[PDB]
């Protein structure tokens, strides 16, 4: 359980370097986090598990509802992204600096 | 009751007080060619609400007295001046085309505000969508420059696509010969000081774009005089006439009620003809703006809010 | 303290609901009547202090700048009159109110027991001089006075407020008797170094200290008469009664951090004399023959003699009403002429006689003619300077001289000479104005009669 | 040009009211102003004032340590004593340190 | 020392200096990539920061 | 005489949305006051003798 | 959109801070978060424009990222200590990644660069609701967890987060933007005083929101997106100019305004607690945002910009629009000074 | 209606009143020493019962 | 007859009137009675 909570850690940690470090694809972004939000059910999971916490187990339920409705509204605002400007590229959001 | 969101809640649906007849009626023409008198010939035999053409005091005469204000307080352009010399140095006409097209705009959020409380149609002349045809004429015409052209149009793009365009547009196509006649016979001295070439600028603009935008979203009348001066059949083709195109079609009641609070706001309505965009023709230094504002505050019953005047006979303004 | 600072509350709502045909008079009539009632601070019998209660009390340094502050109240009244007349009537009464709270706020500075509290007056007295000289200022250069005067000011005042905080931390209450008797020495650390500059550069900005003084003369032109009389006659002093109020839990590194400012006064108001030879602007002039006096008052300060309290004090008071009264008579040539050129108005003492007159005594005050309380100040100051150093007589020379040489090219090239016959738009005098030399010169005349009252706190 | 009012010109106030007195413009203000001030100015502060600071009594104690001062001088001169003591306080209830 | 100087020394010098640094600060492209590469930075500086501190 | 006020120039002085046009900012333009068909072209056929071009808003 | 999807977005928009400072549970103050967050897109994106989806977007993706590492600090001291509450005892490391995650949600500096690009292409009432109940739930979580905090870490955050401000403010001339940089400096105000005193965090707080309130208002009395338009508005609404004045004064903090008040005894509270240095920078960077307050004023009040000749009908039409509560809140946050000891506790 | 005419000419001397109240206020506020100084600890006259009010 | 609108403000809200009225006279009557009040219970408890 060390080894591979310290692997989930670390799956969580490449998934966010990978958020930071934008391409030109925000599906790309929304799927990065998405892969923080499965490594989040993960060690909640895990730890819920192992610690046979039955009282924190829905825990993982609601962190997998409420991180869906929040993916479901990013990407109706790529889907609004990709309406106004044909793609969904990144460098196209880039009018509101001045 | 002021309307808002809770008087829609309560129930003031302008779809529910809609009826066949709630029409917004734009008679369009040159400068004498019977526009007047068939779009009141319309208005009567219709039952809607006729705006005639929207002058230099329309705010005048819709706000406070409604007595005409000195000229000062109403825009400070003359069509007199401008029809004496139209390519003054003080910028007159660029003035007299700003304040006509915020004069029209009020005109227009006045018609659409009676049209979405009342339920009646309104029957105006000459609105906002075709004052670029004056602006256009006078462009061609030398009169004004490419910075106040570029100024109207940006006001045009800001105030223009937030409202609706009428359902029906009936033209009055007339020729400049017989413009230049009816001009002559009516006897105004500034007034027979025009140019035939402004007078075919202004058919120009009217034939070349007035038209066309009307005709992919709205219904189009063009007739003659003849076909004109006599307002049967141009009321036999507004009762024979199907709306099945325009963004009208697509309005439902909460889009209703929010048009609604944007025309019943006049401030919102105008909030965009004041832009600070610092054309010498229309900018007004402090000194004189302040003057002329001092002025029409102590202009009776403007020096306060409408109904806290107590020199006009207001009362209970100490208990409201 | 109390009943002067009501009516002057209560100043306000008559300005706001008098007739504008009767605001003028009856504010301006009111103000004398609060100069009338703040004249009892004198009645000091006894070497007691008047604490008139926790929060206000009266000294015998603080009650000459209260009584001063009242007495200009209705003289700013009346030089605003003129320039206002044609001006709105909602924006003649803010202006009334922008002076009266001034006086309010000023009094309310010059009595606080507590430096906190009389720091929280002291920017609170520096937004309405903003306002008014960012508001009715003439010239286009109004806007970056204020800027250059508000954040001079303000760069000043911070480290004040630190200073203060981590006092008032050190010892409990920050009291200014409780510190006055509970005084402790300091250790002459780099902390205490660096606390002491932070305590003193603010005072020294509202100075102006030299080199920092480049706030006050744009202040003063762009600024209107009002403006230049607050500034001129009161803020600079406040910046004094500051340093006077916290120099005393200061002991003992004045005695060596005391040596760059003592220098820069006594260069700084050479420098600035030698200027006000070669300035082509009469505001500007009295600007800097303001900033000379003040380095002046800065040296005395500084050097920390009982005697050169003393000459502080009584050149506060006394340059307070000379360079009102130098303004006065320049902003009534500007608002006759239209035109603030040195040179360009020449022979007035023809067409103005009793003006001229009032400009030779407002002159001769200016360079110390005895026995006003103008040269008892500078040769108290100069008493005090040459017992702190002997060769501090050789720049008191230099500075003498230079004032001599400006007062009298003021008057020459002002009042003497030939007279432009060109400036037809001369009108002879208003009563209004003469009335405001008059009521300018009297005090410096009754003050000379007796001097007592303006000693200060030393004896 | 952008619009804007014409400068103004001052105009002689003494060509319509030649007994102007530099207040307000007509002539019952304006003098009614010149009296409350001078009234105000002059009447009852510079002189009821002045009265006032002039008939304040023993200002600081000058006039109590003059007397003192004669009274301690003839104390000390009738009785020998010394017009003023080198010290202040006196040495013995002072305890200085050893070193 | 008036008018060029003590101008140059103190106010104006103040002023350049800040307009020089604002500008360099708010000299932003509107980005939200270099955004986000500025706050992986910032992430990484805070973890640096918590490790020598402890 | 009068008291200065701000012209054409000093009001325009005031957009521009930086205050200090640099090298490398002075391209920026002020954001508007308001902040502010493509379909199918379906080809029926071999379902067959029959071309249709057909025009579909979904 | 109609009352029903109005009613149930500003409802939820209300329950999210609610349920993050009512809850005592780290899962429910996230799931408080991201109610706060799902429920406000909407009204961003209520205009429909391309800047509206711009600021959208770039708000969705930077409070997804710090949401998702709240979670992971919540998850890790799930883990660490069994528990669903930052104890006393949970790792330096967890904290300061919950202090990062809460910065990025706030806007400060140096995540701040969304912050003014948000609060434009947004209409006002939405840049109102940003810039005030947006920052009440991270505010309740960093405030539930004030001795466990990192001192360096937020003295830096802080200190960095009023540079970025006053810099910002002097820089721009957009309303939107120079409000945004004014809450960062202001944030950074409020987050230097949080590990000392909270109280004097929910001042600051307070008051800042009673000084943002009057200026977005007074804002959407005439829509003035620019210095230019809120630099005519003495042609427009004359007896609007004063109060603008003594607000823009206030939030300056410059005496004897109330806005005075929170920077005063910050800097007590932090002089207290020895931060001698901390506290004059955090004072200077005060002085530079006074000083874009100051030519904010000029422009507006103390001189008279030039006017259209549309204003002239403008001035013709009347207007009901200003609403009860502007001035009461305008006059608290002028004249409330005096009242120091009962504002504070 | 001379009273209301000239209603303004009362505001300044009532806050003098005020004033002189609110300093007659202060003074009775403190009075934590009365009589009880070393310089002016002195026994009371019979036909008084402070020393100062 | 004025104005060519029908002003909002023609005639007082005299609901609005009556409430307001109300509303201070209640708050004013409350205030009294509560501070009484408080100052009976103040002296109960400390014996005054
Ligand atoms: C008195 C002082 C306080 C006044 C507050 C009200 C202000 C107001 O509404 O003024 C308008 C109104 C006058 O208006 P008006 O002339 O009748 O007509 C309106 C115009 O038509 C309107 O025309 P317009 O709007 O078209 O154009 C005008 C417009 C045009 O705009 C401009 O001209 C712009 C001007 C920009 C420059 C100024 C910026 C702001 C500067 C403010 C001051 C800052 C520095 C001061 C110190 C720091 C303060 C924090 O605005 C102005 O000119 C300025 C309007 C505001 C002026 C009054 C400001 C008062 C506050 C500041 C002074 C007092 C406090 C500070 C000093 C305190 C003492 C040290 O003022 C009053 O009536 C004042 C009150 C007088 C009666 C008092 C009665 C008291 C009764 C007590 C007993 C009953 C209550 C008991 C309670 C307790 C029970 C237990
Ligand atoms: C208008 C003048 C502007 C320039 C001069 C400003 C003042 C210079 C002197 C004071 C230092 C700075 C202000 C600190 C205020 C508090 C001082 C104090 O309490 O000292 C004792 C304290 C020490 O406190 P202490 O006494 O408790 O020391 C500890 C002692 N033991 C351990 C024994 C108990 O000194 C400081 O803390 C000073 C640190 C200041 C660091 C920050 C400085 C920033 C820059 C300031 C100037 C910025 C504006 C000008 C920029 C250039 C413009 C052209
Ligand atoms: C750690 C921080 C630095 C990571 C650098 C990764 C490589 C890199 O610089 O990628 C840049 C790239 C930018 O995005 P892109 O759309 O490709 O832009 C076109 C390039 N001008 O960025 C991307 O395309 C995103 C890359 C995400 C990578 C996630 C996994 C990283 C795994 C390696 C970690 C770093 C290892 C360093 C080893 C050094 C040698 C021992
Ligand atoms: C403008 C002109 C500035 C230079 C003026 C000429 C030099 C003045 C030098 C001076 O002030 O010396 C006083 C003092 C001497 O040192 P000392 O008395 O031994 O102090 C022990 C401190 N540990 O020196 C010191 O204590 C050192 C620090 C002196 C700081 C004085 C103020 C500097 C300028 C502030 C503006
Ligand atoms: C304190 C801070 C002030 C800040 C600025 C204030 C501005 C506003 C001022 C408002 C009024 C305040 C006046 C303050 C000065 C008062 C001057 C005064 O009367 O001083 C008293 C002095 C008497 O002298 P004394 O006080 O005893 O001290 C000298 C001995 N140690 O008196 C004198 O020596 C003489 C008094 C004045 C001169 C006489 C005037 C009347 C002359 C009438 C002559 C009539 C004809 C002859 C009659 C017969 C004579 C035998
Ligand atoms: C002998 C003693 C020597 C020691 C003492 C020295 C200090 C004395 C007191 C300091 C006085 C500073 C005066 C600053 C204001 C004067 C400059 C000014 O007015 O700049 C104006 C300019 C903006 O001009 P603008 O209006 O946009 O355009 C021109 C016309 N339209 O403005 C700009 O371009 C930018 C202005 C920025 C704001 C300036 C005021 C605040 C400065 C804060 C300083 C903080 C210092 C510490 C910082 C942290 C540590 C590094
Ligand atoms: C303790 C914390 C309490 C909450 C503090 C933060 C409150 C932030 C503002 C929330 C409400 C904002 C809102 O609804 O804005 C839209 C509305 C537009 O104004 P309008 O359409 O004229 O409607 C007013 C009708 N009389 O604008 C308004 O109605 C403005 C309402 C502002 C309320 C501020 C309250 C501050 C705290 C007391
Ligand atoms: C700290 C500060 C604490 C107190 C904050 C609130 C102060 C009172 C706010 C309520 C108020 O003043 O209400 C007055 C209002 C007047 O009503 P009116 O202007 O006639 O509007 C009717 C338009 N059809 O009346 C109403 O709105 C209705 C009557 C009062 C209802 C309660
Ligand atoms: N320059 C300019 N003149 C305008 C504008 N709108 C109207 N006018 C002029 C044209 C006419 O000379 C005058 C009156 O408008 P009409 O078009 O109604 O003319 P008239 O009433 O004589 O004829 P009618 O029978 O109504 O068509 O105003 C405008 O936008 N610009
Ligand atoms: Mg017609």
């Amino acid at each position: 359980m060390p080894s591979t909570f310290f692997n989930l850690t670390m799956a969580f940690s490449l998934s966010l370097l990978g958020t930071l470090m934008f391409r030109s694809h925000l599906m790309s972004t929304l799927l990065c986090l998405e892969g923080m939000v499965l490594s989040l059910f993960i060690m909640t999971s895990v730890t819920s598990l192992n610690s046979n916490s039955m009282s924190s187990m829905p825990i993982p339920i609601t962190i997998l509802v409420f991180a869906a409705c929040e993916a479901a509204v990013g990407l109706a605002l790529l889907v609004k992204v990709s309406n106004t400007y044909g793609t969904d590229y990144v460098q196209n959001l880039n009018l509101l600096q001045c | 009751l002021r309307y808002g969101l809770l008087a829609a809640i309560l129930g003031d649906k302008t779809t529910k007080k809609l009826h066949e007849y709630s029409r917004v009626i734009t008679v369009d023409g040159n400068i004498c060619s019977g526009k007047n008198k068939l779009a009141k010939e319309i208005a009567q035999q219709l039952g809607m609400k006729h705006y005639p053409e929207a002058g230099i005091q329309y705010s005048s005469t819709t706000t406070g007295d409604g007595r005409p204000l000195d000229i000062e307080f109403s825009g400070s352009c003359s069509l007199e001046k401008f029809y004496d010399d139209p390519k003054s140095n003080d910028g007159n006409s660029y003035r007299l085309q700003s304040w006509l097209y915020a004069s029209r705009l009020l005109q227009y959020a006045d018609a659409l505000e009676h049209l979405l409380s009342t339920g009646q149609g309104v029957v105006l002349e000459r609105s906002i969508y075709s004052d670029f045809v004056f602006l256009e004429a006078m462009y061609n015409q030398g009169y004004i420059r490419k910075q106040c052209v570029d100024h109207y149009n940006e006001i045009k793009r800001l105030t223009l696509p937030e409202y609706l365009p009428p359902h029906a547009v009936i033209y009055i196509d007339v020729p400049v010969p017989e413009v230049q006649s009816r001009i002559q016979k009516k006897g105004d001295p500034h007034e027979m000081k025009v140019t035939s070439a402004y007078l075919q600028d202004i058919e120009n603009a009217y034939k070349k774009t007035f038209l066309p935008k009307m005709s992919e979203m709205c219904e189009v009348l063009v007739y003659d005089s003849w076909e004109a001066e006599d307002p049967t059949k141009v009321v036999e083709d507004i009762e024979y006439l199907k709306y099945n195109k325009g963004p009208w079609l697509k309005q439902d009641d909460w889009t209703f009620h929010y048009l609604r609070m944007l025309v019943q706001d006049k401030t919102e309505v105008l909030n965009y003809t004041t832009i600070p965009v610092y054309l010498p023709e229309i900018t007004i230094g402090a000194h004189q703006g302040s003057r002329i504002y001092n002025s029409f505050r102590e202009l009776p019953g403007r020096k306060y809010a409408p109904g806290y005047n107590a020199e006009v006979g207001d009362k209970w303004i100490w208990l409201k | 303290m109390l009943k002067i600072i009501l009516p002057s509350l209560m100043l306000l709502p008559l300005t706001w609901l008098s007739s504008p045909k009767k605001t003028w008079t009856n504010v301006t009539s009111y103000s004398f009547l609060i100069s009338l009632t703040s004249l009892t601070l004198l009645w000091q019998t006894d070497e007691n202090y008047k604490n008139f209660s926790n929060m206000f009390s009266s000294d015998p340094l603080s009650t000459p700048l209260i009584i001063l502050t009242a007495w200009l109240l209705p003289l700013m009244l009346m030089a605003s009159q003129n320039h206002l007349k044609k001006d709105n009537n909602v924006l003649q009464k803010l202006y009334i109110s922008m002076l009266i709270s001034l006086q309010i706020l000023l009094i309310m500075t010059f009595s606080a027991t507590e430096l906190i509290m009389f720091y929280i007056l002291f920017e609170a007295t520096l937004i309405p001089t903003l306002i008014i000289i960012t508001r009715w200022g003439n010239q286009t250069e109004r806007l970056n006075a204020g800027i250059y005067f508000l954040f001079y000011t303000l760069i000043g005042s911070i480290p004040l407020l630190i200073a203060l905080i981590l006092i008032q931390n050190h010892v409990g209450t920050l009291n200014l008797m409780i510190l006055s008797f509970t005084t402790h020495t300091l250790d002459a650390s780099w902390s205490n170094n660096l606390l002491w500059l932070a305590c003193m550069m603010a005072f020294l900005i509202k100075m102006p200290l030299y080199g920092v003084h480049l706030w006050l003369p744009k202040a003063h032109v762009e600024a209107p008469i009002a403006g230049s009389m607050i500034l001129a006659a009161i803020l600079l002093k406040l910046g004094s009664y500051g340093m006077i109020r916290i120099s005393i839990i200061l002991d003992p590194l004045t005695k060596y951090m005391a040596y760059p400012f003592i220098l820069l006064s006594l260069w700084g108001m050479i420098m600035t004399s030698s200027i006000c030879l070669r300035q082509t602007d009469l505001k500007s002039l009295i600007a800097y023959s303001s900033v000379s006096h003040m380095a002046l008052v800065i040296a005395s300060i500084m050097i920390q003699t009982p005697w050169s309290f003393m000459g502080a004090t009584m050149l506060m008071i006394a340059h307070g009403l000379t360079s009102s009264l130098l303004f006065c008579l320049a902003n009534s040539n500007y608002e006759r002429i239209h035109s603030r050129t040195m040179i360009m108005a020449r022979g007035l003492q023809m067409v103005f006689p009793l003006m001229a007159t009032w400009w030779l005594m407002a002159s001769l005050a200016n360079l110390a003619l005895p026995p006003s309380i103008n040269l008892m100040g500078e040769l108290f100051i100069t008493m005090s300077l040459f017992s702190w150093s002997n060769f501090t007589i050789i720049l008191m020379g230099i500075n003498i001289i230079i004032t001599g040489m400006y007062s009298m090219y003021m008057i020459i090239t002002t009042q003497r000479g030939k007279l432009t016959n060109h400036m037809i738009n001369l009108q002879p005098s208003h009563t209004r104005e003469l009335t405001l030399m008059a009521l300018h010169m009297i005090p410096l005349i009754l003050l000379t009669t007796s001097p007592k009252l303006i000693t200060g706190l030393t004896m | 040009q952008w619009q804007e009012d014409p400068e103004p010109e001052d105009e002689n106030v003494y060509a319509k009211n030649p007994d102007f007195h530099g207040y307000d413009s007509d002539p019952v203000v304006d003098v009614w102003n010149m009296r409350a001030v001078f009234f105000f100015g002059f009447s009852i502060v510079l002189v009821f004032g002045t009265t006032f600071v002039a008939y304040v009594p023993d200002y600081r104690m000058q006039e109590w340590a003059r007397r003192e001062a004669e009274r301690l001088v003839k104390y000390r001169e009738v009785n020998g004593l010394p017009i003023m003591e080198s010290n202040y306080f006196d040495p013995s209830k002072i305890q200085l340190p050893e070193d | 020392l008036d008018l060029i100087w003590l101008e140059k020394t103190i106010p104006k010098s103040t002023s350049t200096l800040h307009t020089n640094m604002t500008t360099l600060t708010t000299n932003q492209k509107g980005l939200i990539k270099l955004y986000f590469m500025s706050f992986l930075i910032n992430i990484i500086l805070i973890i640096i920061l918590y490790s020598i501190n402890l | 005489a009068r008291q200065w006020q701000p012209d054409i120039e000093w009001a325009e002085q005031f957009s521009g949305a930086v205050m200090y046009p640099s090298k490398e900012t002075a391209h920026w333009k002020p954001p508007p006051w308001n902040d502010v068909v493509t379909n199918m072209t379906l080809n029926f056929g071999p379902q067959g003798v029959l071309r249709l071009v057909l025009e579909l808003s979904g | 959109m109609n009352p029903i999807t109005l009613a149930i977005i500003y409802f939820t928009i209300f329950l999210g801070p609610v349920i993050t400072m009512s809850s005592t549970n780290l899962m429910l103050m996230w799931v408080g978060l991201e109610f706060s967050l799902l429920a406000i897109i909407p009204m961003l994106i209520n205009k429909k424009n391309p800047r509206s989806t711009e600021a959208a977007t770039k708000y969705f993706v930077t409070q997804a990222t710090a949401s998702m590492i709240i979670l992971l600090a919540i998850v890790l001291n799930y883990k660490q200590l069994g528990t669903w509450m930052f104890q006393q005892q949970t790792n330096g490391l967890i904290l300061n990644m919950t202090l990062m995650a809460l910065s990025m949600k706030l806007g400060l500096a140096p995540f701040h660069f969304w912050l003014p690009e948000v609060t434009q292409g947004i209409p006002l009432h939405m840049g109102l609701i940003l810039l005030t109940w947006q920052k009440i739930a991270p505010l309740s979580i960093l405030i539930q967890i004030y001795p466990l905090l990192n001192s360096t870490i937020i003295l830096m955050l802080a200190i960095t987060s009023i540079f970025m401000g006053a810099w910002g403010g002097l820089n721009q001339t957009q309303m939107r933007k120079i409000m945004a940089y004014s809450s960062i400096a202001h944030m950074g105000w409020m987050l230097a005083i949080l590990p000392y005193n909270p109280s004097l965090t929910l001042l600051n707080l307070m008051i800042y929101i009673i000084l943002t309130a009057p200026m977005f208002m007074a804002l959407m009395l005439n829509n003035s997106m620019t210095i230019n338009s809120i630099s005519l508005l003495w042609n427009k609404t004359p007896a609007m100019l004063t109060m603008i004045s003594l607000m823009l004064l206030s939030l300056g903090g410059l005496p004897p305004l109330t806005g005075f008040l929170p920077k005063w005894i910050i800097i007590t509270e932090l002089m207290k607690n020895n931060c001698l240095i901390m506290a004059t920078l955090m004072a200077m960077m005060a002085l530079l945002n006074l000083f874009f307050y100051t030519r904010l004023i000029y422009s507006t009040s103390l001189t008279m910009f030039p006017t259209n000749n549309n204003s002239k009908m403008m001035t013709h039409q009347t207007k009901t629009k200003p609403n009860l509560m502007f001035s009461t809140l305008a006059i608290m946050s002028t004249m409330t000074l005096p009242l120091a000891p009962q504002l504070i506790t | 209606q001379l009273l209301r005419e000239h209603w303004v000419h009362i505001l300044v001397p009532a806050g003098f009143v005020f004033g002189c109240y609110l300093d007659r206020k202060d003074d009775e506020k403190l009075t934590a020493f009365r009589n009880k100084s070393m310089l002016f600890q002195r026994e009371l006259r019979p036909n008084e019962e402070v020393t100062w009010k | 007859k004025f104005y060519v609108r029908e002003p909002v403000n023609a005639k007082p809200n005299w609901l609005a009137v009556g409430l307001s009225v109300g509303a201070s006279v209640f708050m004013w009557i409350y205030l009294i009675q509560t501070h009484n009040e408080d100052v009976l219970e103040y002296k109960r408890r400390n014996g005054l």
